[PDB]
């Protein structure tokens, strides 16, 4: 709970889990491109080796790592276990203020065009917190299915995200319709912001 | 007193005149049975017990690990030496040995008739030996061992930890009649009366039910292992059985006009994975004639399927192969102490 | 140095199985359970089941089963996953790990991981299209622009832009496998709208795999 936690280098911080039964939790970190490390088991048992920051805390139904003074390294994804099954994770990233993004849309390039498909970009770019809709149009009709978006990691100098939209059609379907929008939700944004062109 | 572990020592019925395996070893191994056993009741004391962290078990293994490789003679043995041997039959049969403490030590017994074997116990009594226990070495089924004194048992370290295996404990036990006929030399089969089992695992189900929700109780026969596990595997005359039990964990015949004679089918398996240790050994082809035993189904080892929790249902698939599970199914309410 | 080893890196056809070994040395092999643990980019980690090595029992995941079958050799120390009939739902990058008893204290260590992709595709070079910065707007203020890298298998491609003097502002998106089994990502570049008619913009595409290279002048 939940799946992004935002904070300082400095801070205590709390990451919790609920769960009905008992009895003995583990804690894993998990760094990007790597195998999930032991911190604690047995719900407040420290793996040898690790921190003593890391602290782990069961009141029957509710537990809890604790880390008492966030250190760059901590800035990672934590999973909670209960015997077989886990936690979401929740993903522990740098603290800043708001912003917004600024967003564009790209058509595709009549190069692409040439070939039968045709990508439509979206982006949204330096805004914070990571939590952002995308919204696809289509002669104002809302896609579905035929997007995938990637985010950046968190940026290491200014802690912003990045986010790319991208509608995949066929040709044949982006020519037959007209004006072509990416709809974008965001901590304020006071109202969604919305780019699009006409083809052509 | 408190809680204490120390080496325990044995005590048999056995003879020195018997060419039987079993008593070979206790004639050497082990004194003879208590000639006057004595059991004080204590009045008011509670105490709790732990059949799944009781060294009794871990000492009983190793007395049957010991017992095993003085007196099966496989023809060879493999771990990386191979090792070629004389592998004359031998006479087989379990007998019930004891386990009592030295001086200064006494064993605590639970005789609350419903105890699932972890909690606090009301009924403490002091004993200087357990029962008789014979050293079964058995999967699946357990042979030959006690009843429960009540309902039908459900223990485990913790049951909603799929980890940790399951021991039913039976309140009536059922017969299994395994045959070898005379005189396909390996092909033999195990028959137990379709009514008494099919009774006898509804009422296992509907102690599942007891403990897990109102969850849909099913049985599924082992996802996987090796042969010793996914059959019903145990040792008869000093032939290794192999027994398929696909037919006795069926949950259509949990109306209808199904139960008659369930017969398993078996084979005598000369090549084995040995329990006690790395590899495998081959034994000598089976004797001639009618191998037979007549056992009686105890108690029952299962595993739970983990990834279920989002799910209706629990599975249960027939297991052990962890033979130190065996003496737990005997050994639960028993427990050492020291004295001062 | 108690250890688990994995094998390496596995691209199958949808409808195949993969065999993943993991390799133990620095402990009594017996004495511990193996789990398997899968990370999905989508579903955090999902246990799959645990083997016994003492005798090969298995308990596995009713979310697979059927589809997953564990063993082990006792000699070579050695414990196998098989995953049958794999779909594009089962690229993920699997995980053995030592149950210390065998949930109570564990799981550690764990194998450094495999990485199983499920495509129908075969070894491609990306194409490379110009994201072209708008018309519409601004004068003094500022361009976003780019390049679509799509279409290529297997990972990884690398961006860079105007040969490496272009870093700030630079954001080169993770890759996506796509329907099509292929990857497909995006780097984009903010610059200075009053740069856009003085200075080109071009991105350098290597896919070393293919052995590709394509650079493209991003336009106007
Ligand atoms: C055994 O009884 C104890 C105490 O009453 C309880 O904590 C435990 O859950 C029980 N175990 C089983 C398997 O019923
Ligand atoms: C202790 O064990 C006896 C059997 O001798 C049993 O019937 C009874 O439940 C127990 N006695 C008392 C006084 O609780
Ligand atoms: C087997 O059958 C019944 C169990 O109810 C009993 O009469 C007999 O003594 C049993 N033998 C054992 C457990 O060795
Ligand atoms: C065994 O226990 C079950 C409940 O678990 C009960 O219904 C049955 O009457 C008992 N059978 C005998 C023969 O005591
Ligand atoms: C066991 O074996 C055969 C069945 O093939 C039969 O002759 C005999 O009656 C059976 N014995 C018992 C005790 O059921
Ligand atoms: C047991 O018998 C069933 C019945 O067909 C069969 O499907 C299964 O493969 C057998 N199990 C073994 C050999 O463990
Ligand atoms: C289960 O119950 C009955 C009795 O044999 C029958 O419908 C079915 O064949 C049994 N299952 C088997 C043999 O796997
Ligand atoms: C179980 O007990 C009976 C009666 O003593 C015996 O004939 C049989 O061999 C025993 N079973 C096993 C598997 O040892």
């Amino acid at each position: 709970s939940p799946s992004t936690l935002y904070a300082s280098v400095g801070d205590k911080i709390t990451i919790t889990c609920r769960s009905s039964q008992s009895g003995w939790k583990a804690w894993y970190q998990q760094k990007p491109g790597k195998a999930p490390k032991l911190l604690i088991y047995k719900s407040s048992i420290l793996e040898t080796g690790v921190p003593s920051r890391f602290i782990g805390s069961d009141s029957g139904t509710e537990f809890t790592l604790t880390i008492s003074s966030l250190q760059p390294d901590d800035f990672a994804t934590y999973y909670c276990q209960h015997f077989e099954t886990f936690g979401q994770g929740t993903r522990v990233q740098v603290r800043r203020t708001v912003a917004a993004p600024s967003v564009f849309i790209f058509p595709p390039s009549d190069e692409q065009l040439k070939s039968g498909t045709a990508s439509v970009v979206c982006l949204l770019n330096n805004f914070y917190p990571r939590e952002a809709k995308v919204q696809w149009k289509v002669d104002n009709a809302l896609q579905s299915g035929n997007s995938q978006e990637s985010v950046t990691e968190q940026d290491s100098k200014d802690s912003t995200y990045s986010l790319s939209s991208t509608l995949t059609l066929s040709k044949a379907d982006y020519e037959k319709h007209k004006v072509y929008a990416c709809e974008v939700t965001h901590q304020g944004l006071s109202s969604p912001v919305t780019k699009s062109f006409n083809r052509g | 007193w408190k809680d204490a572990d120390t080496t325990l020592f044995c005590a048999s019925d056995a003879k020195a005149h018997e060419t039987e395996v079993h008593n070979v070893w206790a004639t050497h191994a082990c004194v003879p049975t208590d000639p006057n056993p004595q059991e004080i009741h204590l009045e008011n004391v509670t105490e709790n017990f732990n059949m799944w962290k009781n060294n009794m078990v871990e000492q009983m293994q190793e007395d049957v690990i010991s017992l095993w490789d003085q007196s099966l003679q496989p023809c060879v043995k493999l771990t990386g030496s191979v090792i070629k041997q004389a592998c004359p039959k031998i006479s087989f049969d379990p007998i019930p040995i004891h386990y009592c403490t030295p001086a200064g030590y006494v064993i605590l017994k639970c005789n609350d008739k419903n105890f699932n074997g972890t909690g606090p116990c009301k009924n403490v009594s002091s004993v200087q030996c357990t029962h008789g226990i014979k050293p079964v070495v058995s999967t699946q089924l357990l042979l030959n061992g006690s009843l429960a004194e009540e309902e039908i048992i459900i223990r485990s370290e913790n049951l909603t930890n799929n980890a940790k295996t399951i021991i039913v404990h039976l309140n009536k036990s059922v017969e299994i009649n395994c045959t070898r006929p005379s005189n396909d030399i390996r092909k033999a089969y195990c028959e137990i009366n379709g009514t008494k089992w099919n009774k006898v695992l509804k009422q296992v189900t509907e102690k599942l039910k007891e403990h897990f929700n109102n969850k849909t109780i099913i049985f599924q026969p082992p996802s996987g292992g090796d042969l010793e596990i996914t059959m019903h595997s145990f040792n008869c005359r000093g032939e290794f059985f192999y027994c398929n039990t696909t037919q006795l964990f069926n949950n259509t015949c949990i109306m209808k006009g199904c139960n008659g004679t369930i017969t398993l089918p078996c084979k005598i398996k000369q090549i084995i994975n040995m329990w006690q240790g790395t590899g495998q050994a081959m034994y000598a082809p089976p004797i001639d004639g009618k191998i037979n035993c007549v056992s009686n189904i105890t108690g029952i080892l299962l595993t739970r399927d983990g990834g279920a929790n989002n799910t209706s249902n629990e599975t249960f698939r027939p297991g052990g192969g962890n033979i130190k599970d065996n003496w737990r199914s005997e050994l639960y309410k028993y427990k050492v102490v020291q004295i001062e | 140095q108690i250890e688990l080893v994995q094998s390496g890196t596995e691209v199958k056809r949808p409808g195949a199985s993969v065999r993943i070994s993991c390799a133990s040395s620095g402990y009594r092999f017996t004495n511990y359970f193996i789990h398997w643990v899968r990370q999905a980019p989508g579903r955090g980690l999902e246990w799959m089941g645990w083997m016994n090595p003492l005798h090969g029992g298995v308990n596995y995941s009713g979310r697979f089963q059927g589809r997953v079958t564990m063993t082990r050799d006792i000699y070579t120390e050695t414990s196998f996953m098989v995953l049958s009939g794999l779909r594009s739902d089962d690229s993920a990058i699997y995980f053995c790990t030592r149950g210390r008893d065998g949930y109570d204290d564990g799981f550690h260590p764990w194998g450094q991981g495999t990485l199983v992709t499920v495509t129908a595709a075969s070894t491609k070079g990306p194409s490379v299209f110009p994201l072209a910065p708008s018309s519409k707007s601004t004068s003094g203020g500022t361009a976003a622009l780019g390049c679509l890298v799509k279409d290529y298998f297997p990972e990884p491609v690398t961006v860079s832009w105007n040969s490496g003097a272009l870093t700030s502002g630079v954001h080169t998106f993770p890759a996506v496998l796509q329907s099509s089994g292929l990857y497909s990502l995006s780097s984009v570049v903010t610059v200075p709208s009053s740069s856009l008619g003085t200075q080109t913009y071009i991105c350098n595409v290597n896919h070393k795999p293919s052995n590709t290279k394509v650079d493209k002048r991003v336009e106007p």
